[PDB]
RNA sequence: CUCUUAUCUUUAAUCAGUGAAAUUGACCUUUCAGUGAAGAGGCUGAAAUAUAAUAAUAAGACGAGAAGACCCUAUGGAGCUUA
RNA sequence: CCUCAUUGGAUCAGGACAUCCCAAUGGUGUAGAAGCUAUUAAUGGUUCGUUUGCAACGAUUAAAGUCCUACGUGAUCUGAGUUCAGACCGGAGCAAUCCAGGUCGGUUUCUAUCUAUUUACGAUUUCUCCCAGUACGAAAGGACAAGAGAAAUAGAGCCACCUUACAAAUAAGCGCUCUCAACUUAAUUUAUGAAUAAAAUCUAAAUAAAAUAUAUACGUACACCCUCUAACCUAGAGAAGGUUA
């Protein structure tokens, strides 16, 4: 059953592409004309990613949080949840499911009402109510683009939304998602962090599918997916895998996982006489698909944050 | 080797002191056309170890004695414990 | 190719008096059936070497003492010895 | 020695000489002291 | 020759290379001024996202006259403080690595076979 | 790729036959420092220096070519759209 | 009221020194060991990868210097960009079209006429051993010079073995061998001794020495005037050169 996942002798998660560093430049360039930041995040990631350069550089704007990608957590403590957040100086928070238009109305009145407490300055005399959009990839930024672009305009998708990380490269022009209060919304690229903080940490983000997985293998993270799975009671890959019994051990859960989906390569391995190819199941390929299910959420629902929120 | 010496030490500190009266002493007591032995693992902070011409001597602290049971293999040449839990295997196909 | 290159401090290991044979460690430059240079080593180490061996040269016609067929060093294992035990 | 463009003596122990086409001053004192130009 | 990306045969009993893993280990790193790895060079291994110290015992290419060739990369795991990290090593090992200076005392007291 | 290697054919090279092309102010057509417009075989001052071929390299002759690029000009055009 | 657009790599590198390592020294809040600062010196060297479009890291090293040569170098090669003919989104405009906003796609060729150039050298670095776990130091810890041995790289060669070829008598490296002397100096340190009554003072006073990197004084290599029908050659594009009971 294990007790805690061995982290001794791993490496951080270090992805930072180049198209990272000169977003974060083009970003810098357009504080001019950004009235608000929007902050979206991955619901089962309360307090990790979570890029510090954003309250840093992006400080000087008045600040929103809107925790993306709900559905797919479990939100039974959502109150705790806001308790710390108020702790952190982030008092006004908003849970949003992108995909099925989730609390997604209730994102411009407060928007309209924080700006209201601030100045504007420069941009006093303007009447259209420009604001940014930031955060760590695949939280829903771009799809949050679209969802206010329908919800409130009735128009449709104007930002390509895709699974894998890095799609939106540059800071692109507005989009225009409103009319009656005028609010256009500038989206920029995903960006982590120059350093993340802990082996673990690093590990979640690449859960909820932040960073691409090839960086961190995929199969030294399916190993945490079972352990957390199995530590937080979600039994739940039995019943969907078929498997025999509930387990804790990669190379068991991954060969039955293999087996049921009928995949296996000609792996070469070296023995003692020499090396010879021999056909093996896909140790690789059900980790894939056992990420797949996990991130699809037919898995269940998560709180990989759990006893760090409560405290 | 001739003879293969291994023997257990209080601490740390005593292991490098009798490393090096013996290496002393090995210096003075002739061995004058005889070359020279160098001292291993003193990177090491709990096995240290000589190799004489025809002697090897090994210090360690007595759990590291107590884990690597260099006794028992030298004694029982192919019959310890460990070595025989080490098995043989081959490489088949899967179907 | 086809230059004048010259090998410096190769050691003498064996001379062969019947047919008049040099034992040279190493490489020599040239093909087989090429013509060399020899001569006393010119190196810092060696300077004056020259004096055990014959001055002027080796005067066979001398005949002072009659030398054996094979001359070789002493760390030479020469064939027909007992084989190496480093005992 | 310090190599500057102005040499001040420090001391009163502190001397003066030209060796090798510069000034130095030099004190046995304190070798701190010296300076070259 | 071990270089860099190379793929090691681990022949301790140590559970860190034992545990059967659907990847092989592979060398990150060779501790030389020459890239190559030869009979008792050691190599970092990059085995199951650890990086761990390593020692070869043996590799396919051909060596000089009297020395064993053998048929697979045979490389044994050192702790960074530099004892073997298993216990036992029932491959035979080349007797070379006594006298090859560094420090092999350790491991041929692990090896009960040698060659 | 580490880190290249060997062989054969093509081409190359030598002999025989046939025989183009862009190009070309004149040339008895050197190196260094200077001067100069980013600039010198040819100018200033030092220096070097029997004469002609054959086979190689491409630093230079701001090397040679094409209807290439870039900005601006004309009381020069043309296609397209309109409110 | 707003604004905004040549440079990487590969190959081969020439040079500056404002020195990154190697070498010789002054000072210290330099006990030893680690360091800090400055002088002197251009000697040879100054790694391999990952994400990258500029950085961001990993593992090493004695060190992974800073610059100049029209990105040093495209008639040596290559990726961008400038930047277009097609096409999409976002934002403009009544439209055609447009944006120094995204993206995907997307043809520069050259036979070298001239200059220039194409046939030797006398080695760098690192680790281990010894001195010696000593000198020093309360302990912790822990040297220098002197001396011996291993490799790495570079340069020059070779084929007995090994390996790979020609399913040839050969060529290669993945195999093997060999690599050294310093007359001449700079920072700096001594000895003798005047200007200057010293039992002072290293001296752009007369003097005597020691002391980096350099280098060619000093060596090795070369050295012969050379028949040629032709054949042969471990010599070669041709010519040249070697060999001929
Ligand atoms: N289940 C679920 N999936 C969502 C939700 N919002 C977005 N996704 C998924 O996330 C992906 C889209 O991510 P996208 O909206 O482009 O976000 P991004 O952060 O802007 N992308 P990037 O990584 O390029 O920065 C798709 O796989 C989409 O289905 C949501 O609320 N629920
Ligand atoms: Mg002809
Ligand atoms: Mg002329
Ligand atoms: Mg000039
Ligand atoms: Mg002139
Ligand atoms: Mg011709
Ligand atoms: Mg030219
Ligand atoms: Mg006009
Ligand atoms: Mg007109
Ligand atoms: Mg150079
Ligand atoms: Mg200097
Ligand atoms: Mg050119
Ligand atoms: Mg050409
Ligand atoms: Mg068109
Ligand atoms: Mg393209
Ligand atoms: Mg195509
Ligand atoms: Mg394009
Ligand atoms: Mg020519
Ligand atoms: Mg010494
Ligand atoms: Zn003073």
């Amino acid at each position: 059953w294990r007790e805690c996942f061995p982290l001794q002798g791993h490496d951080v998660a270090r992805w930072f592409p180049g198209h990272m560093a000169k977003g974060l430049k083009k970003m810098q360039s357009s504080l001019k004309s950004v009235d608000c930041v929007i902050e979206v995040h991955d619901a089962r990631i309360p307090f990790s990613g979570r890029n510090p350069l954003f309250q840093e550089l992006l400080g000087l704007k008045p600040h929103l949080l809107v925790l993306n990608k709900m559905d797919l957590a479990d939100l039974t403590e959502q109150q705790k949840i806001v308790q710390r957040l108020e702790e952190k100086g982030l008092s006004n928070v908003l849970f949003t499911n992108c995909v099925k238009d989730e609390n997604i109305k209730q994102i411009v009145p407060k928007v309209m009402e924080l700006i209201r407490c601030s100045y504007r300055y420069h941009r006093a005399e303007t009447p259209e109510y420009c604001i940014m959009v930031v955060g760590v990839p695949n939280v829903g930024k771009s799809s949050l683009i679209n969802s206010l672009r329908r919800q409130h305009l009735r128009t449709g998708k104007a930002a390509r939304v895709g699974g894998e990380p890095g799609i939106t490269r540059a800071v692109t022009s507005r989009i225009q998602v409103c009319e009656r209060p005028l609010v256009f919304l500038l989206d920029t690229p995903g960006v982590l962090a120059p350093r993340i903080e802990s082996v673990e940490t690093g590990l979640k983000l690449a859960l909820c599918g932040t960073v691409l997985d090839h960086l961190v293998g995929e199969e030294t993270m399916a190993d945490y997916l079972l352990y957390t799975l199995n530590r937080h009671g979600l039994f739940g890959y039995v019943q969907h895998y078929a498997l025999a019994s509930a387990c804790d051990q990669i190379e068991w859960v991954l060969k039955n996982v293999a087996i049921k989906l009928r995949k296996t390569r000609k792996v070469k391995v070296l023995t003692g006489t020499g090396n010879v190819n021999v056909i093996q199941p896909d140790y690789a390929m059900a980790a894939r698909d056992f990420l797949r299910t996990f991130r699809s959420g037919l898995l269940g629902q998560v709180m990989l944050d759990r006893d760090i929120i409560p405290a | 080797t001739d003879y293969f010496v291994i023997g257990s030490g209080t601490s740390t500190r005593h292991l490098h002191a009798m490393v090096h009266y013996l290496v002393k002493m090995y210096k003075h007591l002739k061995c004058r056309s005889d070359p020279y032995v160098k001292i291993e693992g003193k990177d090491a902070d709990d096995w240290l170890c000589v190799d004489f011409g025809s002697m090897v001597i090994h210090l360690m602290l007595p759990e590291t004695r107590e884990t690597y049971e260099l006794e028992k293999l030298w004694t029982l040449r192919s019959f310890d414990d460990q070595l025989a839990q080490i098995a043989a295997e081959t490489l088949p196909e899967d179907f | 190719g086809n230059q004048n290159r010259t090998v410096y401090g190769l050691k003498v290991w064996r001379v062969n008096t019947k047919h008049n044979i040099i034992y040279v460690n190493g490489s020599v430059p040239g093909h087989k059936n090429c013509l060399v240079k020899i001569k006393d080593s010119t190196l810092p180490a060696y300077k004056d070497s020259c004096k055990n061996l014959p001055f002027p040269t080796y005067f066979p016609d001398g005949d002072e003492e009659e030398l054996p067929e094979d001359l070789f060093d002493e760390s030479v294992w020469q064939p027909s010895e007992p084989s190496i035990t480093f005992a | 020695f310090k190599t500057k463009g102005v040499i001040k003596k420090r001391c009163k122990d502190c001397y003066k000489v030209k060796r090798r086409g510069r000034w130095f001053i030099l004190c046995k004192t304190n070798p701190k002291h010296k300076q070259r130009q | 020759a071990v270089q860099k990306m190379t793929r090691v045969r681990v022949v301790d009993n140590s559970a860190l290379g034992s545990t059967p893993y659907h990847r092989p280990p592979r060398c990150i790193h060779v501790y030389n001024k020459s890239g190559v790895g030869k009979v008792g060079d050691q190599i970092l291994l990059a085995i199951r996202g650890q990086k761990k110290k390593a020692l070869i015992v043996g590799h396919r290419m051909p060596g000089s006259r009297m020395t064993p060739k053998f048929d697979s990369n045979n490389v044994v795991l050192i702790e960074d403080n530099g004892n073997p990290v298993g216990t036992r090593i029932k491959i035979p090992i080349p007797t070379s690595l006594r006298r090859r200076e560094g420090e092999y005392s350790k491991v041929l007291a692990i090896a009960q076979n040698f060659v």
